[PDB]
């Protein structure tokens, strides 16, 4: 927390750097929160793995002035 | 007779700064001895840290509980024509290099040495959402209340055009659908002219954005008056432990240490009990705002002076620092007009008491008017129910009604 | 574990300080003891005051959701459960309560055509509750909430003004119950 690797799979985040877990581009609904946007997880072999997170699942709606949709 | 639309701006704070602060290097930095010491007197520091841990907790859940809402991110449509309304104030824009609209652009830069804190064991915590997340979040909820209307909070998105969500909105607070598709273009020019205004008051007036600003003050002075404490000499011979230890032998600077611990760490417990005292009123004013969006910004509410003052239509939500703000579009009806009304007519022996609204007149002739617009209609038996006689009513007045099957004979 | 420690004595027993130590030294021992454990113990009633303070504001807040949602039917969005609630079901918890909020969630959505107003014979017809959409060929009235085809009558739509006004009007006819009896 706070201290750059430089001074001490290696990568680094706004709060600081971490060892140890990979980082992967790909984005999941994270469990273990890390900082700044970014989490911590262990996903396949297993190993603990770093990425962003996912905002939600995307979904554009079609905007029509003369169409609606009724359940 | 007339309406008056206008934007009310409401700040709420909702989470503040995660701040984590140090035992050893806080109270006595590179020495052996004091730590030694430090460990006899007590375990306070894991309970400090602790109580600093689930204080970051809370305020982790508070932010996700006020803006991660919704479980799917909607995006705006590229070519925009909502009724012609001017909503490039309140969406994002992807000129700018952030994604924050140009009302959260004037909204940010309202709002405003570290190192020499950090070096004294006090370090703050970045928050786990970035300003790029909540920006996502508020445009995704910005899409879901402007494509889709209040549909999406409850259950999936059905997408519904503005005028007539606008419709939907009038028709929950008793306005008829004639007034907004006889005015459509007064509508919205009092909308562009509100948001106009409001902008201009936003941008003139600084000191609108208030309680962020005054909660970022009073952790800067909090912080601050932890240094000087630090800097207190707590009625030793030193302030410093270096000095103590250089001029002292350890058995005699044995109560000295004390001295200071017995003090220090008291100040330590009084900067936790006001963070806690702190965290508890920005949790409570987390709630109400969570409440508030989920009641104005999800959905319309009839509670009164809740989502703004006056009648409430929706509220946008803008991104804030340390908090969110609010821009509440509410109704406010001007143009009176003095009426001479009865609270009830009997046309042939039978009170004829209506349906919606009074009867009212303008001297010769009686008519049927809603209660927040004056529509005169004639009166009929369709919006008039006929129970009783007009024998017992207090006030009554002589008038004849309107048989849509008369002229049929 | 707080009562455990030495708290700047010799010892973390009051029966070791006694047995060793003189009264009248010992005062300062005790005197020490003594400052730290009534703040240790002062800590820990602020910190159950300020759980209790924490614990009413939620016990509060759950005295009114059993009031607004138990008892009544609220309209507040998101305040009973996700989605359109009816009534919940109170339950006991250990230090504490459950709800069992039974809600509405619709699903099966369609497309539709739509259209804000429909004007017969230079009047509009604007209607009561429900909106006017069309699969293609008819128009009918159906209201929000379910897809319920309904014919377009004048008894769900009041007479206010013509449609000259109006954007996005539509040409179509409507049905007059008065038609077939004449
Ligand atoms: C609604 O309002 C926005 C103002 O934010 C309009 O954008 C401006 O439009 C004028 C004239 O059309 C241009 O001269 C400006 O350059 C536009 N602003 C920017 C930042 O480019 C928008 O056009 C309006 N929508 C309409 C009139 O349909
Ligand atoms: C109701 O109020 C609106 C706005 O307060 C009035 O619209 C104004 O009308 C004057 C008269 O032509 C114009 O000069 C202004 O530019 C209009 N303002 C806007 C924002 O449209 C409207 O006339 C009022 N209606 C009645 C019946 O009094
Ligand atoms: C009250 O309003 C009614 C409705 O507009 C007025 O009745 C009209 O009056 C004008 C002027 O004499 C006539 O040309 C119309 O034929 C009347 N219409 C109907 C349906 O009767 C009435 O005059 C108004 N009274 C006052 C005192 O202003
Ligand atoms: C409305 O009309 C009724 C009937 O024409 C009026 O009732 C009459 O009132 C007078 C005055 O005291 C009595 O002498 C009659 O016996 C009443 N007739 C009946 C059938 O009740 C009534 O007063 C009128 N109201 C107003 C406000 O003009
Ligand atoms: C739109 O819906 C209407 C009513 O549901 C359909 O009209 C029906 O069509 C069937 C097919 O021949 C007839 O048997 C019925 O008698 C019709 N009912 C009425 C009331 O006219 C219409 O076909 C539908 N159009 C499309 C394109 O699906
Ligand atoms: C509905 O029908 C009316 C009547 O035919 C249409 O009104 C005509 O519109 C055209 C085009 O502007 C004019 O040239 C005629 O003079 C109008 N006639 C009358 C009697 O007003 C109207 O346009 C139709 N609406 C739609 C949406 O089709
Ligand atoms: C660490 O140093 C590198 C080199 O300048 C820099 O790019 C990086 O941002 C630094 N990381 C942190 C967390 O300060
Ligand atoms: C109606 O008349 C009263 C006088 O009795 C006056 O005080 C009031 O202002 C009038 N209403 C309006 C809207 O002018
Ligand atoms: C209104 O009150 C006055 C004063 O008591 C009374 O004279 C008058 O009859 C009342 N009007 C009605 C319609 O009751
Ligand atoms: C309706 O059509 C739009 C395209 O215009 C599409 O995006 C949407 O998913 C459709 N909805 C349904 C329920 O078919
Ligand atoms: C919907 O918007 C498009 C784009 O401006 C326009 O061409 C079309 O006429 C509009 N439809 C209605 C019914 O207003």
């Amino acid at each position: 927390q706070g201290v750059n690797c430089t001074e001490v799979n290696v990568f680094q985040t706004r709060a600081g750097c971490l060892i140890g877990a990979e980082y992967v581009n790909n984005s999941y609904e994270c469990d273990i929160p890390i900082g700044a946007g970014i989490c911590a997880s262990y996903q396949t072999s297993q190993s603990i793995i770093a990425y962003t997170m996912s905002l939600g699942a995307e979904n554009s709606v079609a905007y029509s002035n003369n169409s609606i949709a009724i359940p | 007779t007339n309406f008056t639309i206008s934007v009310t701006t409401e700040i709420l704070p909702v989470s503040m700064t995660k701040t984590s602060v140090d035992c050893t290097m806080y109270i006595c930095g590179d020495s052996t001895e004091c730590s030694n010491l430090l460990l006899q007197y007590g375990s306070f520091c894991t309970q400090l840290k602790r109580a600093l841990t689930g204080i970051a907790v809370e305020q982790d859940k508070n932010t996700q509980e006020v803006f991660a809402q919704v479980k799917q991110i909607y995006k705006t449509p590229p070519i925009k024509y909502f009724g012609g309304f001017n909503f490039s104030q309140i969406l994002p824009d992807p000129s700018k290099p952030s994604k924050r609209s140009p009302i959260e652009d004037l909204l940010f830069n309202k709002v405003t040495l570290i190192c020499a804190q950090k070096f004294k064991g006090l370090t703050v915590l970045p928050p786990l959402l970035t300003d790029e997340m909540i920006a996502q979040y508020t445009s995704a909820l910005l899409a879901g209340t402007i494509t889709s209307g209040w549909t999406f909070g409850a259950g999936p998105a059905l997408q519904i055009p503005f005028p007539m969500q606008m419709a939907y909105r009038f028709n929950g607070i008793g306005v008829t659908q004639n007034v907004l598709y006889e005015n459509q273009k007064l509508i919205a020019n009092q909308f562009n002219s509100a948001i106009g205004k409001i902008q201009d008051s936003l941008s003139s007036t600084p000191s609108a954005l208030g309680k962020l600003q005054d909660v970022v003050n009073h952790n800067a002075q909090a912080l601050n008056t932890l240094v000087k404490q630090l800097s207190s000499k707590f009625g030793a011979i030193s302030s410093v432990l270096n000095d103590i230890f250089s001029r002292l032998d350890k058995c005699e600077a044995e109560v000295q240490i004390d001295r200071l611990i017995t003090g220090r760490l008291q100040s330590l417990q009084t900067y936790v009990t006001q963070q806690l005292i702190r965290a508890a009123e920005i949790r409570a004013s987390a709630n109400l705002a969570a409440t508030k969006m989920s009641e104005c910004v999800l959905g319309q509410s009839k509670r009164v002076d809740f989502c703004g003052k006056g009648y409430h239509l929706m509220s946008f939500p803008q991104s804030a620092p340390h908090g969110v703000v609010f821009l509440h579009v509410t109704y406010v009806p001007a143009q009176e007009k003095n009426f001479t009304t009865a609270p009830a007519i009997c046309h042939d022996g039978k009170a004829h008491f209506p349906r919606e609204g009074v009867f009212v007149s303008n001297g010769t002739h009686w008519f049927v008017t809603q209660r927040n617009f004056y529509e005169p209609q004639i009166i009929t038996t369709d919006n008039t129910f006929v129970s009783g006689n007009c024998d017992v009513v207090i006030g009554i007045v002589n008038n004849t009604v309107y048989d849509p099957l008369q002229p049929e004979l």
